[PDB]
């Protein structure tokens, strides 16, 4: 699939969500209903930090195993181009959507930096990972996103696929492990904090399914399963080499049949 | 019909030929300036590289611990201002529209609601592309995050709004293409090519224009609206008005908040002269394009409060008074 790919890139100047939308001054008559609702439905769930309550929250984090606390230490740490994706998307109702997005990107690490100070105490001395950043596991994550993303030679709706990998696949496993740390009345805080940035991240991946699926030329089937797999192994290596499962499969799947696939899985 | 229109345009026809002459020669007394500064604007381009704001502390990573209380702190109160365009009840604002205001009125508050619109996507890109991206600091950033969203909910207040008043389609497009012929937008065009898009400038210059932009250049219309309160008309209108008005005051306000964060700020003189072309192009505004006496006002107040707003500005940023001239609209002491 070399050939194709060079009629894809001639191919993207009819695409009408990478077009211009000039000469509308009012935008209310709405000509994209379905990103519009996008926006509503994350805009109805704005929520903040203060909304959160850590107090009486911390005493289920010191009465963890000796190592469990090392584990969130990382989990915190590493999670503590939008608008790129958002400058190719030519109109207000999909640059609403991303300017909500990256918004509410602040607050979440607003709110991992409270845990991170609530629990590891003010210094930052306790988070082992937080001078080491950049290690390995790092280095291939940074390098998908320089595959697809970041590379001259790529396609919209390619960089749209990783995107979503990028949102919805990678730190599944981060969510997945909280949600059982979180499970059954331990630490109500983490709990509320973690249900809600899976389920805005969730809706920020669907949002590139949705983008994607109004793409009259799609890319190559197998270049999708291409750009998935691959994060899903940059995502199972770190996941299984920070901290102490196979659940990135399941997720890999449905992101798979988002774009229109078959599971690999 | 068009006859008032004339009538009133001329009752001030000599007041703004002259902002006009003024800001004409504007354009070259400032590539004068420019070329017989290079020397002193070449060190101050420099040392913006040594700036506290403009540049990343490799050492901060915890992104807690505040360093900076006072912006943060207005980042939050913006943070807990949050509001939809849900919100706006206009349920019993078309019958005013269509029972309770003049031919004047409508002509007047149409006009404004659309120079609103007509500029709630070029702002987008100073606030990111020639502002967020540069001042490295995470207090900033969000505040800049969280004003880009508002932004947004803004510019769709404004399309509701005309959307409301005005569904014709075929109205809604000479609404535009009338507002579009105005002497105003280009001069506005020029200020700012003058101060934000020209290369060779300056951060701190930059964030006058900026808060210039966010506090004298629509000052007049937000005014304009709350004499709408008054009359006890559009409180769909007055409401989502004072909302945005709020929402405007605050990010002028953080604007001349970094200014202080700068160790090496604007010759006053030239803090002055890009609120003082601002004001006037502001007033040209109501003085050409649209004149108050529509809905009631009085010319000659309206000026003074812009030249308030100004000073009121100039103050905020160190610079001293400049028209000192008073508040003029009591209902604008919020
Ligand atoms: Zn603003």
């Amino acid at each position: 699939f070399q050939k194709e790919r060079h009629d894809m890139k001639e191919a993207e100047k009819d695409e009408i969500l990478l077009m211009e939308n000039s000469r509308r001054f009012v935008m209310f008559p709405i000509k994209y209903h379905e990103i519009w609702a996008a926006y509503k439905k994350v805009e109805a769930s704005f929520w903040t930090a203060e909304e959160i309550e850590l107090a009486k929250d911390t005493e289920d984090f010191q009465k963890l195993t000796d190592d469990q606390k090392t584990y969130i230490g990382n989990l915190l740490a590493l999670s503590i181009l939008i608008e790129n994706f958002s400058a190719q998307l030519q109109n207000p109702e999909g640059k609403s959507f991303y300017g909500f997005q990256i918004m509410m990107e602040n607050i979440y690490s607003e709110v991992y930096s409270m845990m991170v100070d609530a629990f590891f105490k003010d210094p930052k001395n306790i988070p082992l990972f937080k001078e080491i950043a950049n290690l390995p596991e790092v280095k291939h994550k940074a390098a998908f996103i320089e595959r697809w993303i970041s590379n001259d030679d790529s396609l919209y709706a390619e960089r749209l696929v990783a995107f979503a990998a990028k949102e919805g696949i990678f730190q599944a496993g981060n969510y997945a492990s909280m949600f059982w740390l979180t499970d059954k009345k331990i630490m109500p805080g983490l709990a509320m904090a973690n249900r809600n940035i899976c389920r805005d991240r969730g809706a920020y991946t669907d949002f590139s399914c949705l983008l994607f699926a109004h793409l009259r030329t799609k890319p190559n089937p197998k270049i999708i399963e291409k750009i998935i797999t691959e994060a899903v192994e940059i995502e199972k290596e770190y996941y299984s080499n920070s901290l102490p499962h196979t659940y990135i499969e399941f997720v890999a799947d449905g992101l798979l049949q988002g774009f229109g696939n078959e599971k690999y899985y | 019909l068009n006859k008032e229109l004339e009538t009133l345009r001329e009752e001030n026809r000599v007041k703004s030929d002259m902002l006009k002459e003024k800001l004409s020669k504007d354009a070259e007394n400032h590539k004068a300036y420019l070329k017989s500064h290079q020397v002193h604007r070449h060190k101050l381009k420099e040392m913006e590289k040594e700036e506290p704001l403009l540049n990343e502390d490799k050492e901060r990573t915890v992104l807690f611990p505040i360093k900076y209380h006072e912006i943060w702190q207005a980042y939050k109160r913006a943070e807990a201002s949050f509001w939809t365009a849900e919100e706006i009840d206009l349920s019993k604002d078309i019958h005013d529209w269509n029972n309770r205001m003049n031919e004047n009125e409508r002509f007047f508050i149409s006009r404004v609601l659309a120079f609103f619109a007509a500029s709630d996507g070029i702002v987008n890109e100073n606030l990111v592309e020639n502002f967020s991206t540069e001042v490295q600091i995470p207090e900033a950033k969000s505040f800049y995050g969280f004003q880009i969203m508002i932004e947004n909910i803004h510019s769709e207040t404004y399309s509701l709004l005309i959307d409301t008043y005005i569904k014709d389609p075929k109205e809604s497009e000479f609404l535009f293409n009338a507002i579009h012929t105005i002497p105003e937008i280009g001069e506005k065009a020029e200020w700012a090519l003058r101060w934000i898009q020209d290369a060779d400038a300056l951060f701190g210059e930059r964030l006058v224009a900026f808060a210039s932009i966010e506090g004298v250049f629509f000052s007049g219309s937000f005014a304009s609206i709350f004499w709408l309160k008054k009359r006890g008309m559009m409180p769909g209108l007055t409401f989502s008005n004072e909302l945005i008005c709020r929402d405007e005051g605050l990010h002028t306000d953080f604007a001349c908040l970094l200014f202080a964060h700068l160790k090496n700020k604007p010759d006053p003189a030239i803090v002055e002269k890009i609120v003082t072309e601002a004001v006037e192009i502001e007033q040209r505004y109501f003085l050409d394009a649209l004149p108050v006496a529509l809905l009631g006002m009085n010319a000659d107040l309206m000026n003074q409060y812009v030249e308030f707003v100004a000073d009121r500005l100039l103050v905020a940023f160190g610079n001293k008074k400049y028209y000192k001239v008073e508040n003029p609209f009591d209902f604008m002491e919020n």
